[PDB]
């Protein structure tokens, strides 16, 4: 699902129209472009299934970042692909721990913003300082300027 | 591969693959042979409808549960139920999946040994493990201490656990459960004129009990109120019309839990066997058990039981201790959720009873180190 | 914005870290091999008298015994360190266990199967 | 007998890693072969010691990490 | 570098670096294996909780002290306690620190030799020295004469010292101490209905003894008063509620010190063994010993003992001598404070048993000049 989402991410915008057409083929009557609890429940009941609205709202909250509680077009695509689960085992804990232990050049048991900057410069991918700030926020929950082992695991949780 | 977390239970078989939130298929465990003659030819009439199919044709069947009180009394029917569960409700051949059955505490050995022998010879699973139904319910709550009262439909048992060390001398197993409450409700309904006798109508009385009955906070006040006003009389429509009105039978059926003298049982209610189970524990872990009392099992879903039980225990317990009763909304499937969590653990992956081990020591392997 | 780009950046970081770890490990292996080659005295198995040969062999045996004792001591020390760090790991689990058990994600029932059953082969994702 | 066991194991290692070595009855080819065996044994002991040093470094690093985690948790 | 002033004791291990005022880490010396089975998997359950950790999980452990009466009866457990003390309570590797253990007078030689052998072989300290527990308590008072009664928890010993010259023929060691008082209190509590049996409940009785008991100034008058009025009955709340009321058990438990016939011991009380220890000394230093009687050790912390003992000795002693009892408020840690002072001295810096000396003469070096 997420892998399929990434694969389709290299396609045109009309695939969203195709997915809307398929959803209409299922449960025609949708007009707003947002799949709330009622629409997903109805389509699964037609299929012979019933997703829990708690899971649906959890998906809405996880996909939301600004706190809007709604879905944009790309957010609609992410919500649609969230109906299935494919990210299994989150790669491997031991390899992630080894990479984190390699990250600590000073061997202080923590990763600061400077080490993050050095690792990003080593990567060399097209990135901006805003992405660095977002990654630091997603990693440093307590905002102590360091990364704990538990906090590093949470930042790498569900990451392949 | 993935493990099959089956949970035989007594009244509802709950099964599903390890690692999910809810059991995949939940269906009553009844096997009912037809009892009339049958005149249509070629209708494709089978000789035994099991599971949820026999709750729709129950008008011409004689349903009979294969599990009486935790123990299994009819092994052929139980084998049929397991075969149905594996092949039609999950559609996964057992040759490629470990299984994790569950068993009540203090059950006869022969039951457990026969269960493992069946699972290894007939269905031919790779490896199976049997776990006590209360430790799983403690897993699901995310605790590691606490005394869990797992009032199922067959048998109510009360296993105290501290810091992961179970106390085998403090398990109080009582055989009053949902089935006896159904029979008592069916027996007190006759005081208004409604007579249910057939084994099919026991299901109707069970539905009445589930939808209408509730546990009274104070019994005498409710008995006095229901005898003067009429604000309690709730009506219910039978499967054919002729609505019935339940008066003070509403809170008298589940009151049997706290006064087992109603159905002639000698023992004390579920409010006092928990306190006795606590008092058998050591003097230094009683505060933690008081604060982490856990409820589980289906029969603990009555509206208003988590308050009556707390009031009773607070009456019994010393005034200083804090009494807290954990009643998660997912009570019914708590045991199965805990089973899924336990089967999904990496540390547990080497505790299964591998088939070669069974071949070397026979069915009596279950009582050995692989518990 | 979307977490897809953030996920790509994180995966790129992980891949770069893995490549750097591989490079560092290979360099460490090479350095270790060179140091080990330097440590051991080269053999001189030519132009020696037979009695001198036996004397040199006995000297080598004595040095072998010395290195045996030294390596046994180092092995015992490392074993003690392993035991102590295992105890530390156990204490870490005790302070970080309890309710911190990860849970799998199976609450979603099979959706692709029903989609294909009720829609033929239109569901191209699964 | 734990310390006694350690001393016994050490003394055995004195005789286990190095068996009964009698170079008197060994000819020049045999002497060279046994000397090469001793040299290779010393080299292997050096390799094991180097690996032990690396493992000890890793153990110290992970111990520091665990101490940091313990301090942070409380 | 700095020296480690450890003090094994019996009941509380007190340790800390030399040159401070109070021990850094004080924790009971108990090692308790779990006794129940344990059903939770992956809970991280260890095989032995030592020190202060086993005073919190004592509900499911079987605590057992490794030191009975000064002597050490279980060497593996004592080694475990020392390892814990060095690595987790102080976090200083012993390879870089001298140690100064303490030992009761008149103890078996093998105990001391095994102690030094362990410290030199297992922990591999640079140098260790063993000192008598009473000389340190005399250091802490800042005196240089005086007869010190060090009533610990294991053994009560009474070492007289004059002008720095100890009198080896006048040491009176008596084996009644805090532990026997705990057992006697636990035995007389049964006269009201409270039964404590488990080795975990001995800790509760110890807490009762510490918080409530006191030494009566005059025994018969207190026995008469407690039998008529009710002004003495003090209540105490157990670890689970059910408060208890201690009557004349309050001053009867510590009275055993002055009348060891209560627990069946023949010898005379701590009020008369001090006078006997004085009378064995020479006739010209008895006045100084009378005037500088020192109290130490934990068990001498009972409220009102420094007056009862003075009254008793004044009754025994000649009427002209002045009897003074030194009872510093820091009684419990007096031995350790004295140990710190002794380890901080420059003149003492060459008395340590250096490791090369042990390698040359074996463990029997401790009885030699380096005492
Ligand atoms: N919502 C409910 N309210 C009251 N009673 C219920 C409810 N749901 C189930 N029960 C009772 O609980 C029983 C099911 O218990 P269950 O936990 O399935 O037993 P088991 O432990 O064998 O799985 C039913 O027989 C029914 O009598
Ligand atoms: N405040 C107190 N009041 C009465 N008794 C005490 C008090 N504190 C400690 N004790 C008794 O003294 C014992 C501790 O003695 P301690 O001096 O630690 O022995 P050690 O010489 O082995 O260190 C405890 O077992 C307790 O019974
Ligand atoms: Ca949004
Ligand atoms: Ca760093
Ligand atoms: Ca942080
Ligand atoms: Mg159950
Ligand atoms: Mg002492």
């Amino acid at each position: 699902d997420d892998i399929y989402k990434a694969a389709v991410e290299q396609l045109t915008e009309e695939q969203k129209n195709e997915f809307k057409a398929a959803f209409d083929i299922f449960v025609l009557g949708a007009e707003d472009g947002c799949i709330s609890t009622k629409e997903l429940g109805k389509v699964m009941r037609m299929l012979g299934q019933n997703p829990t609205p708690e899971e649906l709202q959890e998906m809405i909250d996880e996909v939301d970042e600004d706190g809007s509680g709604t879905v944009d077009f790309d957010e609609f695509l992410v919500m649609m692909v969230r109906c299935m689960k494919d990210d299994s085992k989150g790669k491997s804990e031991e390899e992630l721990s080894d990479l984190f232990r390699m990250f600590d050049k000073n061997a202080d048991g923590y990763i600061d913003l400077d080490e993050l900057k050095m690792m990003l410069q080593a990567t060399g991918e097209t990135i901006t300082e805003d992405d660095i700030e977002e990654l630091m926020k997603d990693g440093d929950k307590n905002n102590d300027g360091r990364i704990d082992y538990d906090e590093f695991l949470e930042f790498m949780k569900g990451v392949e | 591969t993935t493990a099959l977390v089956c949970d035989n239970g007594s009244g509802l078989v709950k099964a599903g693959f390890a690692g999910d939130d809810a059991p995949r298929a939940v269906f009553p465990s009844i096997v009912g042979r037809p009892r009339h003659q049958g005149v249509m030819v070629g209708m494709g009439q089978k000789d035994s409808y099991v599971g949820d199919e026999a709750q729709s044709k129950r008008g011409i069947l004689t349903l009979k549960y294969p599990i009486e009180h935790g123990i299994i009394t009819n092994w052929d029917d139980m084998e049929k139920i397991w075969h149905h569960t594996f092949y039609n409700e999950l559609r996964v051949a057992p040759e490629e999946h470990p299984t994790l059955l569950t068993e009540a505490p203090l059950n006869p050995k022969a039951n457990r040994e026969k269960m493992t022998q069946i699972m290894f010879e007939t269905f031919n699973v790779p490896a199976m493990y049997v776990a006590i139904q209360a430790v799983l319910s403690l897993y699901a709550s995310g605790r590691t201490t606490g005394i869990v009262l797992d009032s199922g439909d067959g048998v109510t048992h009360n296993v105290p656990i501290y810091e992961g060390y179970a106390l085998p001398h403090a398990i109080m197993r009582l055989d009053l459960a949902g089935r006896d409450l159904t029979d008592y409700l069916m027996k007190i309904l006759t005081e208004r004129g409604y007579s249910f006798v057939t084994t099919a109508e026991r299901e109707i009385v069970r539905d009445i009990k589930e939808k209408l009955c509730y546990v009274a906070l104070d019994f005498e006040n409710e008995m006095a109120t229901a005898a003067s006003s009429s604000s309690l009389e709730k009506s219910y429509e039978l499967p054919d019309g002729q609505v019935i009105t339940i008066g003070n039978e509403r809170f008298r059926c589940p009151e049997t839990l706290f006064q087992p003298s109603f159905i002639g049982m000698e023992s004390a209610g579920i409010h006092e066997t928990t306190y006795n189970s606590i008092m058998k524990c050591d003097i230094d872990i009683r505060k933690d058990l008081y604060a982490n009392n856990v409820l589980s099992g289906g029969t603990t879903m009555y509206p208003g039981i988590a308050d009556r039980m707390q009031k009773e225990i607070t009456a019994l317990a010393p005034s200083t201790m804090k009494i807290k009763i954990i009643a998660p909304p997912e009570r019914k499937y708590s045991v199965w959720i805990g089973g899924s969590i336990l089967a999904s653990l990496s540390t547990f992956q080497q505790m299964w009873i591998s088939k070669q081990e069974y071949d070397e020591a026979g069915p009596s392997i279950v009582h050995r180190k692989c518990f | 914005i979307s977490a897809s780009r953030k996920l790509q950046l994180k995966t790129l970081m992980l891949q770069i870290a893995k490549q750097e770890m591989e490079r560092e490990a290979e360099e460490r292996r090479g350095e270790k091999g060179r140091v080990l080659r330097t440590r051991c005295q080269p053999l001189e198995l030519d132009g020696l008298g037979f009695e001198e040969l036996q004397d040199l062999c006995r000297q080598l045996h004595a040095r072998v015994d010395k290195v045996d004792e030294e390596r046994y001591d180092v092995e015992a020390k490392v074993t003690k360190n392993i035991t102590e760090i295992a105890d530390l790991t156990q204490k870490i689990y005790d302070l970080r266990g309890k309710f911190k058990r990860p849970t799998l994600r199976r609450v979603r029932i099979s959706a692709d199967a029903m989609m294909q059953a009720l829609l033929g082969t239109r569901a191209k994702e699964s | 007998g734990k310390r006694q066991t350690e001393r016994e194991k050490k003394k055995k290692i004195l005789a286990e890693r190095r068996k009964a070595l009698a170079i008197d009855h060994l000819n020049e080819d045999q002497l060279r072969e046994k000397a090469k065996e001793l040299w290779q044994s010393i080299h292997n002991l050096e390799a094991e010691k180097f690996d032990l040093q690396e493992k000890f470094k890793q153990q110290k690093y992970e111990i520091n990490v665990l101490r940091n985690r313990i301090n942070d948790n409380q």
